[PDB]
Order: C-alpha cells, then structure tokens, then sequence
C-alpha cells in the first residue's frame, strides 16, 4: 500500500510552437493505470489522459501519451499559449491508493528583462500604531530567480523581512517581486539610511534604492 | 458544461471541531458514478482523501485520515457528503469533488480517471480568531518614478484567516495590476501587497482607490492613494 | 428497465448476427415479441459500464471468460434448465459456464485459433515458427509475404507466448490462485520475443489489425494468417483457395491457443427473462437456429450434440479441435478482465519498441 510518483523535469522553458515532453515514473509495476492532468493557477484540474495514452473526449490531438522503458511520457507536438500550465501524473492501479506526482511547470521563454526597482516608507497611519513597513518593488523582470537584501545604515539586515512573487504575465510573459521589511517604530526611527539592493541576470551591477527617513 | 459540481461547507474551525463538506451534481446522477475527495494545501501537490461507490457498496480511505473522515452519498438530492472530525491544522487545505464516470469494481478498475472537478471549498484548522486587515497606501513618490511610469498601491496588513480580495477603482482599472500572494508572517497572521504601474503625467487627473473585501471578517476598506 | 415485451441481444460484429437476427424473427412469427440485434464497440466491457443506468441488453453474447466478472458485480440472473434440456449439450461445455457452483449463461459454441493458409501460394505449410522468417525472404521475392494477423489483440498472440511456457492463472484443487501468474517467465519471455524478432526484421508489421490482415489474404497478398472459424465466410466470397490446419510448434511444442465457450446470459434488470430462457432453449439451442446462424459465419463445434455430429464431419472443424485439444480453456473468474488489460499492453508495448520483452512482461500487473 506504498507507491511514489516522481515526476522529471520540475520545471521547462519553451516558447509557442516548441515541442515538449514531460516524464513520470512510478516505484511499482502498475501496468498502463495512469493518467495526465492540468492545472492553471486558481483553477481545478482537467483531465487529459488515461491508461496512459488515450486522449479524453475535447482534448487537442497535439497532445499524446506513450511509454519509454517503465517510464510515463506526455509530449505536446506544438505549444500553444493555453498549454501553459502545471502537469501532474497519476496512478489508480487497484492495489496502490490513488497517488499523485510532484507536478511539473512549463513557464513561456522570453529574453532577459531586467527589472524596475521602487521603494516605499512607511505610510503615516502605520506609524500611528507603532511599526514601520518598508516595500521594495521589482517590476516585470526575467528570468524569475532574482535577490533582494536590506541594508540599513550600510548594514545588512537578516530575518526580518518576507517576499513573494506572482505568476507569469499573460501578456508579457515577465515576472514580479515584493518585499517587505518590517521594524518596530522605536527602531525605525533610531537609523537613517534604508536600502533594497537588487541583483538581477539582466543587470551588469547590483542596482540599489534608498531613502532618508524624512526627506520630502 | 452540462455536467457540472458545486461543493459547500468550508469554513475555520478549532483544532479538534468538525465540519461537514457537501458535493451536488447535475448533469448526472451520483448513484451510477463514483465521487472523490482530493485536497490541495496553497502552493503544493494534490493528496487523495476518500471515494464512495454507490451502486457497488465501495468506499474508501486514505490512511491519513481513517477513523477521522467518513464519506457518504445521498442519491435521492444527488449530493455527497464528507463528514470531518478531529481537525488538525495539518488539515487545511483547498478540498476538491471529483468524478469518476462508473461503478467501481477492483477487477475494472483500468476504465479511467477523474473527469470532472468542482470549484473547490477553503478549510482552515487553527486556533487563532478571525481578525480584519490593516489597509496602509503605498503612495508614489519620486523613489516610485521610472521614466514616465510610476508604481502606487496599498499594504494589506495582519489578517486572518485565508482569503482576501484587492481591486482598484471597484474593477474599473485592470492594467498594470499585480497583486501578490499573501505571506504568513511569524504572529501568525496574514499580509498582502497590490501595486499598480501608471503614466507619471496621469497622477494630478487620475485617482486611484483600492478596494479591500475580507469577507471572514466581514471588513470592507476603500483607501484613497495620493501623492505624498 | 428495459422495456417489456421485447428481446435486446448484443453479439460481437464479427459474428454472423444476421443469421441470429433471422432466428428472432422465426421467433416473433410465434409469439408476437420483436427481437433486436446489434453490435456494439467493446460491448463486453460496455455491458457492466451501463448496467447501473438501466441500459443494457436482455441476452448477452461472449465467450465464457468475462462473464464471472458479470455474475460477481450482480448483473447476471442464474438459468434453471431441467436435466433433461442439460443432457442435450455436452458436459464440458456447462462447465464453463459455471461460477460458485451455478449457472450463469447457456453454452452455444467452442471457438479455437487456427493457421490458415494460401494452397496455390503454399503448398506444404510451415510445421514450425522457426522456419517462417526464411520463407518470408523467399515470398517477398515474389511480392508476397508469409504472415499476417491481428497482432492488436493479445488473443491472437498468445498461442505463441504459452508455447512454452506462459499461463494466465494456476489452476489447481479445482480452483483458480489468482496470485500466481505466469506472464513474465522464461518459456512467455521466449514466445514473445520471437514475435518481437520477426517485426524488428521486417517480416511483420507492428501496426497490422484485423482488418489489414483480412484484406491481405483474401486479396492474395500474403500466404498465412491466424483466425477463427467465424473468419471463414469472408474467404469463401474471395474465391481464395485456402486450408484450415493445426499451428505451427515453437521450440518443438506446439501452439497453446484459449479456447473459448461463446455463451449468451441473461439480464438481472430485465423483466424478460421468461421470454429470453424461452428463445435460447427452444429457438437457439435446435438445429435450426444454430444452422441459420452457423451459414452467416461459422460457430465452430456448437455444444449441442445433435449438430455437432454433422459438423464434425468437416475438416475445418477437425483442425479447429485439434489446436484446441493442444490448448486450454480460458478461466472464468473475475479477474480475467484485468488480466486482459495488463497482457494487451505488454505486447503493443513491446512490439512497437517502447519496452523490451523484460520490461513489457514485468509491468503486465495483474494482481
Ligand atoms: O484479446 C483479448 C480478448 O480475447 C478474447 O476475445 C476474443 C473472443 O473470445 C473471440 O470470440 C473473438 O471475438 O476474438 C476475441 C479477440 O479479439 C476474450 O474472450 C476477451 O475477453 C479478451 O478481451
Ligand atoms: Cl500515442
Ligand atoms: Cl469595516
Ligand atoms: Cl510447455
């Protein structure tokens, strides 16, 4: 009653047009009992494929099913831009539960971008109740890894912030970041100098925005 | 499209309570079909939890939730049920209702998967009371100016639970928006950011509100950003 | 429900229908009840996909081998003949039939694979697999070839995989273990991968199906080809002069091929099953209906023994024995479904080169 389903690779870049194969293995025999699914962010899955090549009824034709050795393919003949999403694999042989993969990312390839970098003090209502948020901004960048880090006063901060990043535009295909320091309003106003440095694969040098606290 | 299923039931509860999720088809009938229970935790994989087969007499369970969960079907309102005791906070997650065309028999097993999905139902398991947000604007300065664009937005601060809504001018503006996924910060609430790109020359005619709805909390926030 | 007042049968398109079809209307002129008879797409595994739905026929026509998943899911209704109706049909044939110790569908026919063969083409036909790759090379000269059958199916396939070796379940105590297989031994890993061999040097094609090797030996185009007695009405109108002889042996065994009991049940949802037991007892079951159904295309050796004396007599029947006396008879027991699923996609998966015979014979996971 154990089963482990790994799919490869956990994430790919292709542009519209490409041709795309994804694979998944499982730890036991259980003959062709697999099936494909789709999911798009806020969606629920869709099913693709079952027994392991059979195309469900509505599904596009460039998508197909195979086998390689005791490894589960799914191979897509030509993207399409609605064929961007997750894929996962999964099996229903009646002596394991039903067991998903790990899922597997196709994000749409574009050139290198390099982001556009804002800052934000804290708003005065904040202040009004004690604390002291501080946002930095990198705005429509690619590819998606990026680093920010805070320097307050030349000093590099650590443990106090969180950030996160959004999907993949539709339009555009970039990526943004949001990052947020937060601080107490008894420390806030004990230093100067608040920084967000940013290195980026489309930047030559680490870009930095700052500002004095009061300096409208 | 004809075939469709509506789930109900999510909620926050307290570790140790109960909840009762329903699942109602149309397009079919539930007593010649088999339902599933799949959950789906924020930014992670999809974990099977129950079946129910009516006309064989079958049901099903995964072992992280036996002797807790119980799955059940009513064929004369086409719904099924999944009742839930015991609630973990490891339980929270997105639950989903899924389809599987026939009975189910272990020697047919190989005759498909899940072809149709619901819309899903939220379920948070913690100890923590709901609380509404703190909404901060975001306002644009000469640090938020990049050639002729300028960024603005508003700060969603310390909430709880899951989830919340952001639009600008009621939904009247759409281009240039992202809104960020919401970080769990270490008081254990949640905190959310909505930015949006706009031409510098269009912050003296233009006025920009974000518009905040947490509907577990019934708070409602529109927060006007200018200029400082 | 089906609806009262009339006979639904679903027999398999390969079968002569026609034939049954005028058996049903000899059967209304009496009665006054119109029967039905189609032929759906895998109507073996549609029957208990529908059975909840209140779809589904009266009277289902199969070989014995699925109809105790049938029986086990609920949807088959037990027959009661007297003793004097079951002595009209041969004794082997009723076991066949039986699940749990009750019946569950009336015999009609046996059905056995057998090599057929171009005289003019083909003379002397081969006595062994092994001797079929230099012949071919010789009839290509020619712009022929020396084999083709339907190698979508693992039913055509699997005389060669059991030739020396391969089984489906154990049988033994007068009983079925379903836990022990035998698909991935040494004797199934060597019939299928001589039949693997044969398509990687171009002497068959991975993608033949029925219907490309009917049309193949019935125009002239090849010399041999693997069928059943119901294959035989197709090659007469081609005015083909062919022969009906015993497979060719493997490693100097012979070819085991499943011998099937094609067999009709009865509904349990249907409020007809006075009617149905009526029609297949004393309509059917005769030498009438048999014969009416047996000229559209052959049944085979039927199981009622005042006919089988006359069909004997034909030497297509004595080979269609012989290659089943060499073989077994198929199981009955629930799994055979399951079992089917797993050998079908070992075999296309190996003769097509995704997998190796290893792999394709260790995934075959039946239980
Ligand atoms: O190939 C698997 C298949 O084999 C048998 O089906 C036979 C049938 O018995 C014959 O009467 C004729 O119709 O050819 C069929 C194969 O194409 C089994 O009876 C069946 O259950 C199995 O799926
Ligand atoms: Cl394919
Ligand atoms: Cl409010
Ligand atoms: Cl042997």
């Amino acid at each position: 009653s154990d089963i482990q389903m790994t799919q490869s690779p956990s994430s790919l870049s292709a542009s519209v047009g490409d041709r795309v194969t994804i694979t998944c293995r499982a730890s036991q025999s259980v003959s062709s009992a697999v099936a494909w699914y789709q999911q798009k962010p806020g969606k629920a899955p869709k099913l693709l494929i079952y027994s392991a090549s059979s195309l469900y009824s509505g599904v596009p034709s460039r998508f197909s099913g195979s086998r390689s050795g005791t490894d589960f393919t799914l191979t897509i003949s030509s993207l399409q831009p609605e064929d961007f999403a997750t894929y996962y694999c999964q099996q229903y042989y009646y002596g394991y539960p039903i067991t998903f993969g790990q899922g597997t990312k196709v994000e749409i390839k574009r050139t290198v971008a390099a982001p556009s970098v804002f800052i934000f003090p804290p708003s005065d209502s904040q202040l009004k109740s004690g604390t002291a948020s501080v946002v930095c901004l990198l705005n429509n960048f690619y590819p998606r890894e990026a680093k920010v880090q805070w320097k307050v006063d030349n000093a590099l901060q650590s443990g106090n912030s969180q950030e996160s990043v959004t999907e993949q535009d539709s339009k555009d295909s970039t990526y943004s970041l949001s990052s947020t320091l937060t601080l107490s309003k008894a420390d806030y106003e004990k230093h100067k100098v608040y920084a967000c440095e940013v290195t980026h694969q489309g930047l030559s040098s680490p870009v930095t925005k700052s500002f004095n606290r009061g300096e409208c | 499209s004809e075939v469709q299923l509506v789930e109900s039931g999510g909620g926050l509860v307290q570790p140790g309570g109960s909840l009762r999720l329903s699942c109602a088809a149309s397009g079919f009938n539930i007593y010649s079909s088999s339902i599933h229970w799949v959950r789906q935790a924020p930014g992670k994989g999809l974990e099977w939890v129950a079946s129910i087969s009516s006309y064989s007499g079958y049901t099903s369970y995964a072992d992280s939730v036996k002797g807790r969960f119980t799955i059940s079907a009513d064929t004369s309102k086409n719904t099924a049920y999944l009742q839930m005791n015991s609630l973990r906070a490891e339980d929270t997650a997105v639950y989903y209702c899924a389809r599987y065309k026939y009975p189910y028999w272990s020697w047919y097993y190989y005759w498909g998967g899940m072809d149709y999905w619901g819309q899903g139902t939220l379920v948070t398991v913690s100890s923590a009371s709901t609380k509404g947000p703190s909404v901060f604007p975001l306002a644009p300065s000469s640090k938020s100016t990049s050639g002729g664009t300028a960024a603005l937005g508003c700060l969603v601060k310390d909430y709880f639970p899951e989830p919340v809504t952001v639009s600008w001018n009621s939904g009247a503006l759409t281009s240039g928006v992202h809104t960020f996924p919401a970080v769990l910060q270490s008081s254990g609430l949640y905190s959310l950011s909505s930015v949006v790109t706009v031409p510098s020359s269009s912050l003296g005619t233009q006025t920009y509100i974000c518009n905040v709805n947490h509907k577990p909390s019934n708070t409602k926030v529109d927060k006007k950003v200018e200029p400082k | 429900k089906i609806e009262e007042g009339k006979l639904v049968i679903w027999i398999n398109g390969d079968k002569g229908y026609n034939g049954l079809a005028e058996v049903g209307k000899k059967f209304e002129k009496d009665t006054g009840i119109k029967v039905t008879v189609e032929h759906p797409d895998k109507l073996e595994e549609k029957f208990p996909q529908v059975a909840a739905t209140g779809d589904g026929p009266d009277i289902i026509f199969w070989a014995h081998d699925r109809f105790g998943g049938y029986a086990q899911s609920g949807l088959l209704a037990e027959i009661t003949p007297d003793k004097a109706f079951q002595d009209k049909l041969y004794p082997f044939t009723w076991d066949a039939v039986r699940y749990n110790g009750k019946l569950i569908a009336y015999p009609i026919a046996v059905e056995a694979l057998s090599l057929i063969y171009n005289k003019d083409l083909l003379p002397n036909p081969p006595k062994t697999w092994e001797e079929i790759p230099a012949l071919d090379k010789e009839l290509k000269a020619k712009g022929k070839s020396a084999l083709m059958f339907n190698l979508q199916e693992p039913y055509f396939t699997w005389p060669l995989i059991a030739a020396d070796g391969g089984y489906a379940f154990k049988y033994e105590n007068g009983k079925y273990d379903i836990k022990d297989v035998g698909v991935d031994n040494a004797g199934a890993k060597a019939g299928l991968t001589f039949l693997v061999d044969l398509i990687k040097n171009k002497h068959m094609n991975a993608d033949t199906d029925y219907s490309i090797a009917e049309a193949a030996f019935n125009k002239g185009e090849t010399a041999m080809t693997i069928n059943g007695p119901w294959a035989w009405s197709n090659i007469d109108t081609s005015k083909v002069n062919y022969g009906v002889t015993v497979l060719p042996t493997f490693k100097g065994q012979p070819s085991k091929p499943f011998v099937g009991v094609l067999s009709a049940g009865i509904n349990a949802a249907s409020p007809n099953k006075e009617l149905a037991k009526e029609f297949l007892e004393n309509y059917l079951l005769t030498d009438e209906g048999l014969e009416a159904v047996n000229k559209d295309k052959p049944l085979g050796a039927v199981a009622l023994k005042s006919y089988e004396e006359e069909l004997a007599k034909d030497p297509r029947i004595a080979a269609t024995m012989e290659n089943a006396q060499k073989g077994e008879i198929m199981p009955n027991i629930p799994q055979m479904s399951a079992f089917w699923y797993a050998v079908r996609t070992a075999v296309i998966n190996a003769a097509s080169g995704r997998q190796t015979v290893d792999e394709a014979l260790k995934d075959a996971q039946t239980n």
